[PDB]
Order: C-alpha cells, then sequence, then structure tokens
C-alpha cells in the first residue's frame, strides 16, 4: 500500500496496550461534547430572554447558575480528559520501551556493537518519547472529531432542521476534499520530514568534519554548499506544502460558510424572507443562538486536529525506525539446558566451525583447532581475521553451525545462565558499567570478603594508583569511565575477572593501546592469572609468547598455523611474518 | 530573555517575510473575532428588528461583510502557514550558517570541550530549537497580544468600561498566566531533565556494558535499577503533565469567566443605551471568540525555557575567542618550501617534566623528513603548529625563511597539505569527497588519481557517484588511509605533513602506502611522523627523538654506523 499507512497501522496496533484509557478519554470526549450543548441552550435562554422579553439579570439566575456550573463541569473534563490521555500515552511507552529493551536484551553484545550506544539511546528515549503525543493528543482527538460533530447536529435537529442542515451538509465535503488530494501529499509530507532529518545529518557531517574542512580551506566553499542544501529542501518542501496547507485552508473555509449561512438563514428567517426550516413554528431567538454558538464548535474538534499534525508526523517518524527494529531478522545463539558437572578447567574442541553474525553473515571461517584442559592458548593475527569472533562464541553472544564442544558437551545444549558462572572475559575495552569502582570491581559477586576484594586490589595491580583517585576505593566511575584513565580503567577490568574462580578465561587484547606503564601492569597479572585455567588470549604483543604452550594464527577466519613460539618463530610461516611487522613497531 | 539577542539580530535579514506571517496570524485571528461577533449581532438586530423593520434594514453591508471577513479566514490561515514555514526555513538556514561561520574559525581548539560525539548533536538540536522562536514562541505571543489589542480598542467604540473588562481580563491571562504556570513546572523541569539525563546514563551504560553484565551475571540487576529509573522519570512525566492539564482548565475558566460578566454587566447599560437589545450579542460572542487567540500563549512560554536554555549553550560555543589570527593580505604560494623549526615544543610537558624545551630541526627545501618518536610518551602536536591549530608559545615557525603567523590563511591552506590520522567521508559523492581539495578538477582527473593511488575498485561500481560515511559504504582502514593521500595529491602544495600514515595498517597494505610516497611526492618536501621503523631507507634526515628532546639526527646509513638509539630500535627491543 504505503509507507505512510503501514506505520499507522503498527501505531493503532501499539495502542491496545492501553485500551482502557483511551476509552475513558473517549467516554469524556463525550460528555464534553453534551456540556458544550448544555452550555450553549443555557446561554441561548438567557439572551433570548434579556434580548427580546427585557428581563433584567437578576430575575435570571437560575439559568446563569447553571451556566456557570456547565463552565465547571466542562474545566472538570478537560481537566480530566488530558489527565486520562497522558496515561494512554504513558502505558504505552513503557510498554514499546520494553518491547525494545528485550530485543535488544535478547539479542547478543555483537548485535548492539553494530551502531553506536548514542544511537540506540536515540530509539529508546528520543524516538519512544515522540510517540507520547499520537496517543496521548491525536488520537483521544481524531475521536473527539467525530464524537462532538454528530452530537451537535443531533442536538440542533429538533431544534431547526435547516440549521442542522448547513453544519451536517459539509460533514462529508471535508473529509474527502482532505482526501481527494490532501492524501496524495499528507505520504509526500512523511518524505519531506525524513529529508529535513537527514539535511539535519548534512548539517551535523560538516560539523563534525570541520577540522578537515579547516587544513583544505574549504570553510568558505562548504558555507554555500550549506546555503544550496538548505535552498533545495526549502525549494522541494514548499512544492508539497503548497498543497498541504490547503486542507487548513479548506477546513477554515467550510468552517467560515457554515457560520456564514447560520448567519444568514437566521437573520432573513427573522425578516420573514425564508420561511422553511422551522417545524412549522416561530423561529425563536433561542432556536438561532443555540446554533450559532454551536456552529464554531461543529469544527472545533476537526481544527483543533490540525494544531496535532506534527504529533503524528513525529510519531509516524517515529514508527517508521521503532517498527523496522522489532521486525529485522535476528539469529540468536540456541539455549539449551545442560550444565557443567565440575568447575575443572574445560577441554575446548572444534569441527568445521562456522561463526556467523546476527545477520547470517559468516565471521570466521572453519576452525578445527583443540585445547586441552589447562592449556593456554593464543589467538594471533591481522586485523579482521575473526580472532574476537571465536572468543565472543565461546561466551555465547554469536551463533555457531559447526560443533564446539566444551568437555564433549556442545556448546547448543550449554544453558548460558549456569555456563556464565564458569567464564571470565577482560576483552579489548574495559567498559565498566556500575557506578562506584568498588562495586566495578565486585560486579563477579555482588558480596565477598575484604579479605577477597582486597587480594583482587593487589594482584590485579588496582592499590597502587588508589590514592590519586579523591575517594579511594569507593570513588564514582561517571560518564564512560572519564574520572579515571584508560590505563588504569583496564587494570580495574583485571581485578573483575580475578575476582571469582573459573573454569576458561578469555582475554581479548587486554594490552590494546594502553599506557605503557599500565601495560606491563596488567600483562604481569594475568601471565600469572592464565595458568591457573584453560585461558584463550588474543593478542599483538608476538614478542613475550614463549611460555604460552599454543598459540593459534588466524587469517582469513579460519586457523592456518599452529603450534609454540619456538618453533613458529623461525619456521617462516605467516607468525614470522607478523612478527617481523609488529618489530618494527616501537 | 536577554540571552536571545544575539539571535532576535539575525531576524533583521528576512524581517519581511517574518512580520507578514505575524501580520496574517492576527488577520487570521480577527477575520474569526469579526465573523463570529458580526454573525452574533446579526440575529440579535435582525431578530428585534423583526418582519416589520425589514425595509429599514439594510441588510446589504452587512452581507459584504460577512463575504469580506469569510474570505481572509480561509485565504489568511494559508498564506500565515506558507509564509510562516517559509520564514522557519530560511532562519533554520540563516542559524545554520551563522553557527558554522562562528564555530570555523575555532574548529580544533576551544571545541574540544568535552566528548565531540554528544557535543556535536547537542548543537544540531539546539539550532533546531533556535529555529522554534518564530513560529512557536513569538508568534503566538505577538499575535494574541495585537489581538487583544485591536478587539479592546474597536470594541471600546461602543461601551469603555466594557471593552477594558473584557481586554483587562484577557490582558492579565496572557501576563499573568503564562509567567505563572512556567514557575509552577519550573521545579519539576528541573526533576525531569535530572532523570532524563540520568536514564540516558544508566541505559548507555547498559547497553554498552552487555558484554560485561552478561558474562558476570548482573545484566538482570542492572536492568532492574534501569526500570526503576524510567518508572521515576515517568512519574516525573506525570507530574507536568498534570499541570498542563490544569493551564488547559484555567484556560476553559477564565474564557467562562469573560463570557459570563459580558452576558451580566452588558445586561445593563451598554454605553449610553439603558437596554442594548442587538449589543449585548455583540459583546458576548467576541468573548466567545477572543480567547481562540489565548489558547496557545501558555505552551508557547514554557518552550521559551527550552529556547533560552538553548540560546545560552550556543552562545557559549561561538563566542569563544580564538587562539590564531591571520593577516589580512595576499601572497603568491612558493613551489619550493624550506621548513625550519626553532626551539617549538614537539610535546605537551608530560610527568611534570618541566624541562622539554624546543627542537631546532631544519628542513631543506625539497628533502623528505621522518620524525620517529617513542609511542605512549605523548601527544605529537607537531602538525597543530604547522597548520596554525593554536600560535606556538615556545619559539617560531619560519616556514621558507618568513614567519608563519605572516603567511595568508588562503595562502597557508595552498602551501601545506596534510594529511592526518584521522580521515573523514562527508556522506557525499566520492567525486566531492576528493573535490574538496582541489575546488576546480576535471571529473577525469580525479578518476586517473584513484587507480593512480589504488583504488580502482571504488571506481568498479557507479564510480565518482556511490554514496559514502554515514549514507552506507564505510571505507577500510587500509582503503580509508589511501583516500586522504589522494586528497594532498589534489590539493598540490610544496609542503606536504603526514601526522601517522600506516599506522593500525598490516604489512601488505603498509609497503603499498610507503613507496606511493616515495614517487609520488619526490618533488614536494614531506614531514612525516611516524612510530614505525618501515621503509625509512628512501627517507633521508631521519629525525629519532624521545621524551621530548633530540638524541640524534641523520640519514638512515649514519644512524646505523653511529650505533645510536635508532641501532637499538633496529635489533631486538
Ligand atoms: C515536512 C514538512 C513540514 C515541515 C518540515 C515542517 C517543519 C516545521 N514546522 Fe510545521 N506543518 C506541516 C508540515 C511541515 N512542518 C503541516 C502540514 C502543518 C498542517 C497544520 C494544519 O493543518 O493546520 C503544520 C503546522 C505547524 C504549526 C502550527 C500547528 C498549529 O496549527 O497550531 C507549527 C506551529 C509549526 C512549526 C514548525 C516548525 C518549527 C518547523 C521547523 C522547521 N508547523
Ligand atoms: N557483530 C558483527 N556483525 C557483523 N559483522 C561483524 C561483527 N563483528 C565483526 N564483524 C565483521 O566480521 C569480521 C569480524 O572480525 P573481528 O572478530 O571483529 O576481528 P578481530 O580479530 O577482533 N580484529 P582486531 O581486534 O583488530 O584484532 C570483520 O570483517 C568485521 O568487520
Ligand atoms: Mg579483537
Amino acid at each position: 500500500k504505503s509507507r505512510q499507512k503501514e506505520l499507522t497501522r503498527w501505531l493503532k496496533q501499539q495502542s491496545v496496550i492501553s485500551q482502557r484509557w483511551l476509552n475513558i478519554s473517549r467516554l469524556l470526549g463525550f460528555v464534553s461534547g453534551i456540556l458544550i450543548i448544555a452550555q450553549a441552550w443555557f446561554m441561548a435562554r438567557i439572551l433570548q430572554h434579556m434580548i427580546m422579553e427585557n428581563i433584567p439579570r437578576e430575575a435570571l439566575l437560575l439559568p446563569f447558575t447553571l451556566l456557570v456550573l456547565t463552565f465547571v463541569l466542562r474545566a472538570w473534563v478537560v481537566w480530566l480528559r488530558e489527565r486520562v490521555g497522558y496515561h494512554a500515552g504513558q502505558h504505552i511507552r513503557f510498554a514499546i520501551r520494553r518491547q525494545v529493551l528485550d530485543r535488544l536484551q535478547q539479542a547478543g553484545p555483537a548485535w548492539i556493537q553494530g551502531k553506536p550506544a548514542g544511537s540506540w539511546a536515540t530509539l529508546v528515549l528520543e524516538q519512544i518519547d515522540d510517540m507520547h503525543d499520537y496517543y496521548a493528543r491525536y488520537l483521544p482527538q481524531m475521536a473527539l472529531a467525530v464524537s462532538v460533530p454528530l452530537l451537535i447536529v443531533v442536538a440542533i435537529f429538533p431544534s431547526n432542521w435547516a440549521a442542522a442542515l448547513i453544519l451536517l451538509g459539509t460533514a462529508p465535503l471535508i473529509p474527502l476534499f482532505m482526501a481527494l488530494v490532501g492524501m496524495g501529499a499528507a505520504d509526500a509530507n512523511r518524505r519531506n520530514f525524513l529529508a529535513l532529518a537527514r539535511l539535519s545529518g548534512h548539517f551535523l557531517d560538516r560539523l563534525r568534519g570541520m577540522e578537515t574542512l579547516r587544513i583544505f580551506g574549504r570553510g568558505e566553499a562548504e558555507i554555500e554548499s550549506i546555503r544550496s542544501a538548505s535552498e533545495d529542501f526549502r525549494q522541494r518542501t514548499m512544492e508539497v506544502l503548497r498543497l498541504a496547507f490547503l486542507s487548513s485552508g479548506i477546513l477554515e473555509f467550510f468552517t467560515s460558510l457554515s457560520i456564514a449561512l447560520v448567519a444568514v438563514y437566521f437573520g432573513f428567517s427573522y425578516l420573514g424572507e425564508l420561511d422553511f426550516g422551522h417545524y412549522d413554528t416561530g423561529v425563536t431567538l433561542a432556536a438561532g443562538f443555540l446554533a450559532l454558538i454551536l456552529a464554531p464548535e461543529f469544527f472545533q474538534p476537526l481544527r483543533d486536529l490540525g494544531t496535532f499534525y506534527h504529533a503524528k508526523a513525529q510519531a509516524v517518524g517515529a514508527a517508521d525506525s521503532l517498527k523496522t527494529f522489532m521486525e529485522t531478522p535476528l539469529a540468536h545463539p540456541q539455549r539449551g539446558e545442560a550444565e557443567l558437572a565440575s568447575t575443572d578447567p574445560v577441554t575446548i574442541e572444534a569441527e568445521e566451525l562456522f561463526i556467523t553474525s546476527p545477520e547470517g553473515k559468516t565471521l570466521a571461517g572453519p576452525l578445527n583447532f583443540t585445547l586441552p584442559a589447562g592449556q593456554r592458548a593464543v589467538l594471533v593475527g591481522r586485523s579482521g581475521s575473526g580472532k574476537s569472533s571465536l572468543l565472543n562464541a565461546l561466551s555465547g553472544f554469536l551463533s555457531y553451525q559447526g560443533s564446539l564442544r566444551i568437555n564433549g558437551i556442545e556448546l547448543r545444549d550449554l544453558s548460558p545462565e549456569s555456563w556464565r558462572k564458569h567464564l571470565s572475559w577482560v576483552g579489548q575495552n574495559p567498559q565498566l558499567p556500575a557506578a562506584t569502582l568498588r562495586d566495578n570491581v565486585l560486579l563477579a559477586r555482588p558480596d565477598a570478603s575484604e579479605q577477597e576484594l582486597q587480594a583482587a586490589l593487589d594482584n590485579a595491580w588496582v592499590s597502587e594508583f588508589l590514592p590519586l583517585l579523591p575517594q579511594g576505593v569507593d570513588t564514582p566511575v561517571g560518564d564512560q569511565a572519564a574520572r579515571l584513565s584508560v590505563g588504569q580503567a583496564q587494570r580495574v577490568a583485571v581485578a573483575r575477572a580475578l575476582l571469582n574462580p573459573c573454569s576458561l578465561l578469555l582475554l581479548d587484547e587486554p594490552a590494546a593501546s594502553l599506557d605503557a606503564h599500565s601495560e606491563q601492569r596488567v600483562m604481569e597479572a594475568l601471565n600469572a592469572a592464565s595458568l591457573r585455567q584453560t585461558t584463550l588470549m588474543v593478542t599483538h604483543q608476538l614478542e613475550d609468547l614463549a611460555d604460552w604452550d599454543v598459540i593459534w594464527v588466524m587469517q582469513d577466519g579460519r586457523i592456518i598455523e599452529q603450534g609454540r613460539y619456538a618453533e613458529l618463530s623461525v619456521a617462516g610461516g605467516p607468525f614470522a611474518t607478523l612478527l617481523a611487522h609488529r618489530q618494527e613497531e616501537i | 530573555m536577554r540571552a536571545l539577542l544575539p539571535y532576535l539580530a539575525l531576524y533583521k535579514r528576512h524581517k519581511w517575510m517574518l512580520s507578514l506571517g505575524i501580520v496574517l496570524a492576527i488577520v487570521t485571528l480577527l477575520a474569526s473575532i469579526g465573523l463570529l461577533t458580526l454573525s452574533g449581532w446579526f440575529l440579535s438586530a435582525s431578530a428585534v428588528a423583526g418582519v416589520a423593520g425589514l425595509y429599514s434594514f439594510n441588510y446589504m453591508l452587512p452581507a459584504a461583510g460577512v463575504r469580506g471577513a469569510a474570505i481572509t479566514r480561509t485565504a489568511g490561515r494559508y498564506f500565515e502557514r506558507l509564509v510562516s514555514h517559509d520564514a522557519t526555513f530560511r532562519v533554520l538556514q540563516h542559524l545554520r550558517i551563522y553557527t558554522f561561520s562562528k564555530l570555523l574559525p575555532l574548529s580544533p581548539a576551544g571545541l574540544a570541550r568535552y566528548r565531540q560525539g554528544e557535543l556535536l548533536n547537542r548543537v544540531v538540536a539546539d539550532v533546531d530549537t533556535l529555529d522554534h522562536l518564530y513560529l512557536r514562541v513569538i508568534s503566538p505571543l505577538v499575535g494574541a497580544f495585537v489581538v487583544i489589542m485591536v478587539v479592546t480598542i474597536g470594541l471600546s467604540f461602543l461601551d469603555f468600561t466594557l471593552a477594558f473588562t473584557l481586554g483587562g481580563i484577557m490582558l492579565l491571562t496572557l501576563f499573568l498566566m503564562p509567567p505563572l504556570f512556567y514557575r509552577a513546572g519550573k521545579s519539576t523541569g528541573q526533576n525531569l531533565t535530572h532523570l532524563r539525563g540520568q536514564y540516558r546514563q544508566q541505559l548507555t551504560a547498559w547497553l554498552q556494558g552487555q558484554a560485561e553484565l552478561t558474562i558476570f551475571g548482573a545484566s538482570d540487576r542492572y536492568r532492574t535499577q534501569l526500570e526503576n529509573t524510567e518508572i521515576q522519570w515517568l512519574e516525573a512525566q506525570r507530574r507536568q503533565s498534570e499541570l498542563t492539564a490544569l493551564s488547559q482548565a484555567i484556560m476553559l475558566l477564565i474564557g467562562a469567566l469573560a463570557v459570563i460578566l459580558m452576558l451580566w454587566m452588558a445586561s445593563g447599560g451598554v454605553g449610553g443605551n439603558a437596554q442594548p437589545g442587538a449589543l449585548i450579542a455583540l459583546f458576548v460572542f467576541c468573548a466567545l471568540a477572543a480567547f481562540e487567540a489565548l489558547a496557545p500563549v501558555t505552551g508557547a512560554f514554557q518552550h521559551l525555557g527550552q529556547v533560552i536554555a538553548s540560546a545560552v549553550r550556543i552562545s557559549d560555543l561561538t563566542d569563544q575567542k580564538p587562539e590564531v589570527t591571520f593577516p589580512d593580505t595576499q601572497t603568491r604560494v612558493a613551489d619550493r618550501v624550506s621548513l625550519t623549526l626553532r626551539d617549538v615544543q614537539f610535546t605537551y610537558p608530560e610527568q611534570s617534566q618541566q624541562a622539554l624545551k624546543g627542537i631546532s630541526l631544519q628542513v631543506n627545501a625539497g628533502e623528505h623528513i621522518a620524525i620517529l618518536g617513542r609511542t605512549g610518551c605523548g601527544k605529537s602536536t607537531l602538525l597543530q603548529q604547522l597548520t596554525r591549530a593554536w600560535d606556538p608559545q615556545q619559539g617560531e615557525i619560519l616556514l621558507n625563511d618568513s614567519p608563519i603567523a605572516s603567511l595568508n590563511e588562503a595562502a597557508l591552506r595552498q602551501t601545506i597539505s596534510v594529511v592526518p590520522q584521522r580521515v573523514h567521508l562527508f556522506s557525499a559523492t566520492l567525486r566531492d569527497n576528493l573535490l574538496l581539495a582541489s575546488p576546480g578538477s576535471s571529473d577525469e582527473a580525479l578518476s586517473e588519481i584513484l587507480r593512480r593511488v589504488g583504488l580502482e575498485k571504488l571506481l568498479e561500481d557507479a564510480g565518482l557517484n556511490s554514496w559514502l560515511g554515514e549514507g552506507g559504504r564505510q571505507l577500510s582502514g587500509g582503503e580509508l588511509r589511501r583516500l586522504a593521500i589522494a586528497r594532498a595529491l589534489l590539493h598540490d602544495a610544496p609542503l606536504v605533513l603526514l601526522d601517522q600514515p600506516t599506522e593500525g595498517l598490516d604489512a601488505t597494505t603498509e609497503s603499498q602506502i610507503l613507496e606511493l610516497l616515495a614517487e609520488m611526492m619526490r618533488e614536494k618536501t614531506v614531514l612525516m611522523v611516524t612510530h614505525r621503523l618501515r621503509g625509512l631507507s628512501r627517507f633521508q634526515q631521519i629525525i629519532v627523538m624521545d621524551n621530548g628532546q633530540i638524541i640524534e639526527q641523520g640519514t638512515h646509513a649514519e644512524l646505523l654506523a653511529r650505533q645510536g638509539r635508532y641501532y637499538q630500535f633496529k635489533q631486538g627491543l
């Protein structure tokens, strides 16, 4: 059909989460349609008494008291309707944010890594909150545009069938005109809303790359680029907005004709020119003020719906991305139920192993390695080899189509919640996720004796830089480990890995781009830590792999070499070439 | 409101389209009020006149008013939307250019105040908020005040006391209510930013650290406090929404106080007359339609808090002092540049050395240099001074025996072609990621360079029209370093700086680039900064230095015989 209607269909399907709140909001929009009529009937009966019969105001207190009562009731319903309206939108946002975090939690960390985490917080914060005004204001109002206009003519029809036909006559003509040619451009508006967002990613791109613009002297020639890009957008948009605003104008025309025709018909009816509309009875003045007061209230729900246009347009854009997020097919690692009997070092073996990304793309080709229990193997190779894909597969973050048997038990059959307890990982980036450094280290087990926590801090060389921090061990870590440096951020990650007994330890480039002194400190901890259990380290620091008993070299996703450091150094194979390349860097 | 002054002064350009879109807003709102006030009178006048006064009524004049006040209500609304949207896109274009023109002179320095990933996204979202000052704040407020005054002035010819009691009520709620609901919802507005920025903190930590939480088992207990912050956040959103629902009821009560007063007080004398007759309906129906202009004024005032909040954020960055100034002189760029450094620092003082003096290396007119320094000792910060990111404080840089500060900006950019460590794709056509370097170049001159550098792959499909950057087709590290070199070749400059080429690149590509550096820039003096001892034989006058000081110096052949620190760098560790 149309991308415009297949999102509105999606946006209507999410509203079921809170169909109760959207029914009180529809009901109160029907009470408010009655209180308007009671408001107008009293005002017409008040006005007729003091205009025709010349009754003094002091005699008119029963209608005035009931008129004030009706005005208070409308303000109560309006106050009620916009608090029921909020709940209609919150209980949907709260349940779609749960449908997004789950889908992101259910998907592995490798999936998350595809997009920057500042773009995942756009989907979760700024693009789910954009859908509030659609369910809190646009959906309750689109039901107020049928509740009141129908209820207005039904109230006027007893009084006068002509003034009830001037209003109702324009009831079908508007939705036709807003759909005869306006709908052709409403989707064309959704394409402009995408261009305006893409134009603000073109301004951002210029801002991000000002350093490159400066050095090449394109500072003043990329201002004309901003001008041309902002002029094409404006020119393209107003070829569309020249038609999209007819709906605003036309609706403002049928509400001007209807108030004009009501005034002219009643005006001439009083003068005797027109003698048909009434029910064969004199047209009372209050029969003309009833229709005239309600004539602008007939079109008021539709004119307030134009005010909420951007409520829909910023939710259709938000539903554009959310829908394609819950609809993209993701391959998840297979979850089994078996669990390891013992906490002894595991034995890893593979037979024609293929590691695949969430989108089915193969990351690591056929692997036939085999790692006996307690043996510290090393994964080396050029960037893009897929060495990390192997350390992520053993963690259960990636799905494989081969055989990867831990202690003979296939990794698919292993229930992760029990397998991850026999695992520890350091990784290239520390990524501490807690607030206090003391709880960053204790993330392995929440409660440990101070003997254990101190043992981790000293063994990982965290104790030597606590005084440098202001509050010491209990120092806050802040946004992305800002308070402390990367050199000693990695050292906190090591202390987190050494805190619990482990059966398999994975170390994916620990010294990578690390401070020179803190690089030696971590190596000293891990080289001593890797001896106690089956270890698998990824590194490019090839000059000190002498002690590690097995070395695998990965090229193009497949292991192409094996053996200890002593014989690979002189073998002249791929490792020697890699060793030669590393020896140059100082 | 004082912060907005630099950005109101941007309205002087396009001050007719902006004011026309406020004039049409008033005219639409007065035809809306006039049509219902004239209709209310016409029914009351004709009914009081009755059948007898048909011939003495002169209905022809109102029929011209009804036609007049209904054409301007429709055309006024259609053109108040077009003009105020056209005017909104011009000011957005003028804010984008002004923000870019101010941030440009301080691009490398000053702008490094925090993680630029977030800084540059809250400047894009702040220019878009300064773009709402016209339609979302200024237009509903200025439009409502003129409509209040025009009604009060025009409605005072009948009864002065009745006009000022309606205008007075409307003028109080224009001036007393928006500043009073803003004050009531200022405390929750604070509690709503402290939680929204705390949910993004906990979410980003929970998403990024998702590998470190599933392994250690805390992915479900660090999502519970995440879900706990959303609940407090949503509750604070309910209170703020429980306040907008109050300004929507009070507006419906004030608009009801005015109707009641006009029914009551105009029941007595309207002006001199003691029984007004048709004049009662004229006042009442004017109080009914008048408060349509006051609908957006409340919400148009809390959105003034957001716009002012963003008018200090932009004024914080744009109105910063650049550290570099350029003489406004015209000079010719030479074809032979002999860079000469004297007593200029190579690295910011680290580990409180307090003794690092400036190096004094000299570069011949056409001889390649290779500064080889230890990695992790300190930042290189040598290309910054040559490209004048900030004027050096230690000594003087002399470029072709003329001070570099004495060189014009357009000429300095033409005498130095630098390839940085961080290459940038401008999310445009591959043609325009190379027209960057040379503004005027035949489209074939590019394509020969691409193969000439080794980029025939990019020419395999849709060559020079392919989308790069964020729109797709991100280039790999080896693919990317070749693009930066491609730019420098087009931007023919006598002196070529290379911040750190062949970094993070494999041996097959490393030997590919280094040879490409050798013949290609034979005539063009280079100054290559690196920490890799690869292919330096083709270079001459190698500058090996550690901890901010020169230890030795000479040709690669000379160093090996010298048996200095460079020799130690060559054999073992
Ligand atoms: C995409 C395309 C587009 C765009 C881009 C835009 C962009 C914009 N916008 Fe718009 N709108 C539109 C389309 C649009 N739009 C429409 C269609 C409408 C309709 C409404 C009615 O109907 O009335 C509006 C309407 C509107 C309004 C009014 C509403 C009521 O009624 O109340 C406003 C205020 C605005 C603002 C604005 C802004 C600020 C901006 C930024 C620039 N907006
Ligand atoms: N989650 C993922 N989804 C899709 N493709 C991926 C994913 N992770 C990696 N890739 C790609 O598939 C290959 C995976 O290699 P990867 O395991 O990341 O390399 P590596 O060995 O960690 N490199 P390095 O850290 O520099 O030593 C590369 O071509 C990646 O760009
Ligand atoms: Mg890796």
